[PDB]
């Protein structure tokens, strides 16, 4: 579900917020994404 | 005429002096940096 304030749980990574299609290139071994001050910013869908 | 010429030369040199000086605008930058640093440390201290 996209574009709604949603409670998401990605492989144990729990959070609340809205999701948007990304344009950044994750490396194949990276699954999380952290900005400055260690705030979660991006995540990969485990299925697609 | 001499006074007007001197004034014009000084005004013209002011902009070059501002551009060339590395720390001419130091105080405003320190204010901005201090505010940003306070916010950053406040946000990062939630992880403790």
């Amino acid at each position: 579900v996209k574009n709604k304030c949603v409670n998401f749980n990605f492989n144990g990574l729990t959070g609340t917020g809205v999701l948007t299609e990304s344009n950044k290139k994750f490396l194949p071994f990276q699954q999380f994404g952290r900005d400055i001050a260690d705030t979660t910013d991006a995540v990969r869908d485990p299925q697609t | 005429k001499l006074i007007a010429n001197q004034f014009n030369s000084a005004i013209g040199k002011i902009q070059d002096s501002l551009s060339s000086t590395p720390s001419a605008l130091g105080k405003l930058q320190d204010v901005v940096n201090h505010n940003a640093q306070a916010l950053n440390t406040l946000v990062k201290q939630l992880s403790s």
